[PDB]
């Protein structure tokens, strides 16, 4: 049986229930090196999640379905016992797993979801290399369709809307908005960006390096100083680690912050997100389900001294990083996906389909 | 037979005169039990004859007590499921195409119904756990054992304390505080003139609702509306735990005493004297939030916004029986 | 050129074509096979699934084969349609797709290699070489089709082009 | 049909008949240019639409017309017509087309005999400028035996507050012209607002006459109800986030500077009046996904 991952620190008082990991005390410690109880692909993926390696929604599905590929690629059967129920009796483990390494976010729900549905929805009429290579068939179908596909439908949605002239605001690594502005620039649209990022994992420089290597003007500034730039800003196009089932969109930890601080500016606030991401939940407030990473990593090299040195001595001193963030469907403009350009509050009736 | 017509009779009765049974699931279930009654003990052999017939009794029940939403749209969504079967079975004018076998489809259908129906505390309290995260300062109002249940259910693996504001026209939230006290919430009993005063050091407030509208909008026990109000000044998010039945498709000002008052007797009680003569006393039990203020309707099928809830009407209820 | 010896498509004939943009009234598709045939097949009433289509952009590029129905050379308008085809037109609509294929690589290969830079070059060179091949047995472009079977043997006794030399050769280094 | 004489059949449909409304009109003559087109082939049909909404937009550029034009293209072909000799196909084509027609007809009393249920009466409707949905919803109202006073504005460009002045005091129910730049002094006293929108965007939000916004974002401050009538030949696919987004072949309809029209946003609305129904105007974009299907 595999191990439960220690946590790390005291949880501030209002997350008795979200667990605070660290990155030191990698699970696998107690795991042994020809992974014997999981399969070596999950190991592996799970310690990548761990250390930090695969960062954005997109690519954690990308890497988790490449994951399950390999699985299944060298699944087999036990006798008399139907591929149908023990193929996802066997999933389950590895999505624990992987919810110990890192907490699946909710690309992950929505893949594991699909790839169960079809696992349970194949005949046992089957041989078992054809009801591998279908099941491997229909996951890449999946990849090109929800993920990849998608990015194309919804760059070309948005380009009917970048105007010439406006400064476009991001936020973060969202590989979408990249790829949209990446792909709407290489159109004509001349524009400038203003990328905006947040501390501890300054995950803005990754799309400030994908712009400024293809031409696009830029600046850079952390997001406390946005409430400076947005008289300028005539356009936010945000990202999305979920559409929750009411258009409150989840996201990384300024997501809400900036989407308030735009619309008491006034400017026009757009997340795009593809309709897989689209969950079932819903959340109305940051605090009944997110992520706590290891907070060590807050401490800045300031000066000469780190001036959180020492955490855990204090106390009475509690550190948290939230993960994600949940800004409310009033503050959203746009919800661009492949279905449409749908408005933000009508996500639900017009997107469980 | 015509004990079914004194059935009906009484039913309609304890309906003017007295709220019968007390609980509105109790109500919906009596209600459903009532009209699958109907469909064993009547004369018809058409779908058309038994929408009149059903539409013949529930305008009475509907006018009986205009603020008993219940049980008109259970009638509504009993017609909905003539509909369904009769146009699944034989296909807009409705002909008696066949027969018991319709009615043996009708009788299924609505016992499903009503299973769904009986079980559905424990599905919102089910779905409870994920809402309720600890330290919270859950703020209901009056007594709503839906969210009674949905509370003392949360409260088995975590711990938040939990106003109550006491309804005032007649103190109920007293019976809710006490009996979710007895489950060890940290409780705190208030009467509801201090709902914005003891709203900035609110988290979460959780109203139960007597009557979801199909804007959204809700009529709920009263003192809920200036609730609601506050805690949108205070931005708090609102949680409007409603089963799926207390759903009626009318609309916000398309209905005439939309409230329900009662007898001034306890804003002002007579033993007061003179004074009983020039003054117009008002107790309104039933007050109308707006569909704005409200966030994330709870219902047994999971959460969904306001702007979700007019898709449940096309989805449950006929569009040409929004007027019984 | 065109893969079928036809200057123009005809009425009742499968094809095979890829999509180019979908809209209200139907869903364009080009026929690669008759100079880009862009018929527009018809949008069903249960087809019309674009409501909630999961990145219609999935179907909006890809190769599938339909069947004309009504067409009108005035505005070179082919309409098409996918509805009751059996899979044994399919599958023999796509051996004449694959066959048809074939032959118009090696034209385009022989063009390409006659210095037939210009266009009309091009469509004289194809329309010479169809004619002579799918003419003397009256089948729909089985020309290079009837050349790379008896390849065994001689697949150039259609070689009537007393024109150019490196057709023959590309020819049967092709097809051995 | 050489789009002129169609242009001249458009602008005689008009003139004969004033009252019926714009994109009515449009589709009316859409569907006398399906008729009357002498080409059996479909596709080249659907272009020969595409060109005659196109000659049609171009005289009269409002919302209405695109909007009706496009909804009669694609509500044309819903069945599966199987082209066989594009006449039976195409009379399935008309028949569908004419049932439209009888639907855009009857949709205007639908809106009255819905909507007039929710003036309270001893109220003080507010309206904006002459359209006649609020027209025919005040006159079935009255009808229906009530009394409420109506302010209506004057929309400076076209004074069609006056005619509606005019023509809705031709019913004794007491009218009142009142500047529209006081718009937000009256605003005090209206316990409701009624405007005909002239085109749906997706999000819910209306694409109204110039004065429309102004009024709605006073009405949503005193917080007086903003109840707005628009119907099912209206509803437009677009999409704006600001005045300045509303695409310039609307915002001028003839070809200093002053628009005609402007938007209103999803959240300073109240409730949509639409022949479907009434809608949360979050309810716009689900019915236009659906009726466009």
């Amino acid at each position: 049986q595999v191990p439960t991952r220690k946590d790390y620190g005291s949880k501030v008082s209002l997350f008795s229930h979200l667990p605070q990991y660290s990155r030191q005390n990698s699970l696998t410690q107690f795991m042994s090196i020809p992974s014997s109880v999981i399969h070596p692909a999950m190991v592996r993926l799970g310690l990548q999640y761990s250390q930090g390696l695969v960062s954005g929604s997109n690519a954690r599905c990308i890497a988790l379905l490449r994951a399950l590929q390999q699985v299944i690629q060298d699944y087999t059967t036990p006798p008399n016992e139907e591929l149908s129920r023990d193929l996802v009796n066997k999933l389950k483990p590895y999505m624990s797993f992987l919810t110990q390494c890192r907490p699946l976010s909710a690309s992950m729900h929505n893949a594991i979801k699909f790839l169960n549905k079809e696992i349970t929805s194949v005949g046992s009429s089957k041989r078992e290399e054809e009801a591998k290579s279908e099941l491997r068939a229909a996951i890449d179908r999946y990849v090109q369709e929800k993920i990849v596909l998608a990015a194309q439908a919804i760059s070309r949605f948005a380009y009917q809307k970048i105007s010439n002239g406006d400064v476009i605001l991001v936020y973060g690594c969202s590989s979408l908005v990249s790829r949209i502005l990446q792909e709407a620039w290489t159109e004509g649209r001349r524009f400038r960006v203003v990328v905006v990022d947040s501390r501890p994992w300054l995950e803005g420089r990754h799309t400030l390096r994908s712009l400024v290597h293809a031409g696009v003007p830029a600046s850079y500034l952390l997001i406390p100083a946005a409430s400076y730039v947005l008289p300028e800003v005539s356009k936010v196009l945000l990202g999305a680690h979920a559409l929750l089932a009411n258009g409150s969109v989840m996201s990384r930890v300024g997501t809400a912050q900036l989407a308030l601080v735009a619309r008491a500016h006034n400017v026009p606030v757009l997340v795009c997100c593809e309709t897989y991401k689209f969950c079932e939940r819903v959340q109305t407030d940051a605090f009944v389900s997110n992520e706590l990473d290891d907070p060590d990593d807050l401490q800045c090299k300031r000066g000469e001294h780190v001036a959180l040195a020492n955490w855990q001595n204090h106390a009475s001193l509690r550190l948290l990083n939230l993960v994600y963030d949940v800004t409310p469907p009033e503050l959203v403009d746009l919800v661009i996906t492949e279905l449409g350009m749908i408005p933000c509050s009508s996500v639900p009736v017009v997107l469980r389909v | 037979g015509s004990e079914l017509s004194e059935r009906i009779e009484s039913f309609v009765e304890t309906l003017k005169r007295g709220g019968g049974p007390r609980s509105s699931e109790e109500m919906a279930r009596e209600t459903l039990g009532l009209l699958r009654q109907i469909i064993t003990d009547h004369r018809w052999s058409n779908a058309g004859e038994l929408m009149e017939l059903i539409r013949r009794e529930g305008r009475r029940m509907t006018a009986a007590q205009p603020s008993e939403t219940t049980v008109g749209n259970m009638v509504r969504r009993v017609l909905k499921i003539i509909r369904e079967e009769y146009g699944r079975l034989h296909g807009n004018e409705d002909f008696s195409f066949h027969y018991a076998q319709l009615q043996s489809n009708i009788i299924e259908a609505i016992n499903e119904l009503l299973v769904e129906l009986e079980g559905t505390m424990e599905n919102i309290a089910a779905q409870a756990l994920e809402h309720i995260h600890s330290n919270e300062v859950i703020m209901t109002i009056g007594f709503s054992r839906t969210v009674e249940a949905f509370l003392k259910e949360a409260a088995r693996k975590r711990k938040f304390h939990v106003i109550v504001a006491e309804c005032a026209p007649f103190c109920q939230g007293h019976e809710m505080a006490v009996n979710l006290s007895k489950a060890g919430i940290e409780t705190t009993v208030m009467t509801d003139a201090a709902i914005f005063a003891v709203m900035s050091r609110v988290n979460k407030v959780i109203i139960g609702t007597k009557t979801i509208l199909a804007n959204g909008a809700l009529r709920a026990v009263t003192g809920t509306h200036t609730l609601a109000l506050a805690a949108k000044h205070h931005s708090t998010p609102l949680i409007v735990c409603a089963p799926m039945f207390k759903l009626s498709p009318q609309f916000p000002n398309e209905e005439d005493s939309f409230h329900k008052f009662v007898a001034p007797e306890e804003v002002l009680p007579f033993t007061e004297g003179d004074i009983l003569e020039k003054v117009s006393v008002h107790c309104p039990v039933f007050d109308y939030v707006p569909p704005e203020l409200i966030t994330l309707f709870i219902s047994n099928i999971g959460g969904n916004a306001p702007s979700y809830i007019y898709r449940l009407m096309s989805e449950l209820y006929h569009p040409d029986d929004h007027v019984l | 050129c065109r893969f079928y010896q036809h200057k123009f498509p005809e009425v009742e004939d499968v094809v095979m074509v890829n999509v180019r943009s979908i809209a209200e009234m139907g869903a364009y598709v080009s026929l690669l096979e008759y100079n880009n045939i862009e018929g527009m097949i018809l949008l069903s009433e249960l087809s019309r699934r674009r409501i909630r289509s999961i990145n219609k952009l999935i179907r909006i590029g890809r190769n599938e084969c339909v069947v004309v129905i009504r067409v009108d050379k005035e505005k070179g308008y082919i309409d098409l349609s996918k509805r009751r085809v059996s899979p044994e037109e399919a599958i023999k609509c796509e051996d004449k797709f694959t066959k048809s294929k074939t032959v118009y690589s090696i034209l385009r290969h022989v063009a390409e290699v006659l210095e037939y830079t210009k266009d009309e070059q091009l469509e004289s060179l194809f329309q010479r070489t169809a004619w002579v091949f799918d003419d003397k047995y009256k089948r729909p472009g089985y020309g290079a089709y009837d050349a790379f079977k008896h390849a065994v043997s001689d697949p150039s006794i259609l070689d009537s082009l007393d024109l150019n030399e490196d057709e023959r050769e590309v020819l049967i280094n092709n097809i051995n | 049909m050489d789009d002129k004489e169609l242009i001249e059949y458009f602008k005689s449909q008009m003139k004969e008949d004033p009252d019926m409304a714009s994109a009515v009109a449009a589709i009316r003559t859409l569907l006398e240019f399906l008729k009357r087109d002498k080409g059996e082939t479909i596709q080249g049909l659907r272009a020969n639409l595409t060109s005659a909404i196109e000659t049609l937009c171009g005289v009269d550029s409002s919302v209405a017309v695109s909007s009706g034009g496009e909804l009669f293209l694609r509500f044309i072909s819903l069945a599966s017509l199987e082209y066989s000799d594009y006449s039976k196909c195409k009379k399935i084509m008309i028949e569908r087309g004419e049932l439209f027609l009888r639907r855009i007809s009857l949709s205007r009393n639908k809106i009255a005999d819905l909507c007039h249920t929710f003036i309270k009466d001893g109220a003080t409707i507010l309206t904006h400028a002459y359209s006649r949905v609020v027209l025919r919803v005040l006159e079935a109202a009255v009808a229906a035996k009530k009394r409420f006073s109506v302010y209506v504005t004057e929309s400076q460009p076209d004074l069609s507050g006056k005619k509606m002045a005019k023509a809705l005091c031709h019913l004794n129910v007491p009218v009142t012209v009142v500047l529209d730049a006081a718009v937000g002094y009256i605003m005090e006293k209206a316990d409701l607002v009624i405007v005909g929108a002239e085109g749906v965007v997706e999000n819910g939000g209306i694409i109204n006459k110039i004065g429309t916004n102004q009024m709605a974002v006073c009405a949503k401050a005193q917080n007086k109800p903003f109840y707005v009538v628009a119907e099912s030949f209206k509803f437009v696919r677009l999409f704006p986030l600001n005045q300045q987004d509303v695409p310039d072949k609307f915002k001028y309809k003839a070809d200093e500077e002053h628009p005609w029209v402007d938007y209103t946003a999803p959240s300073l609305i109240t409730l949509l009046f639409t022949d479907l129904g009434v809608l949360t105007p979050s309810a716009v974009s689900d019915e236009l996904i659906k009726l466009y299907l």
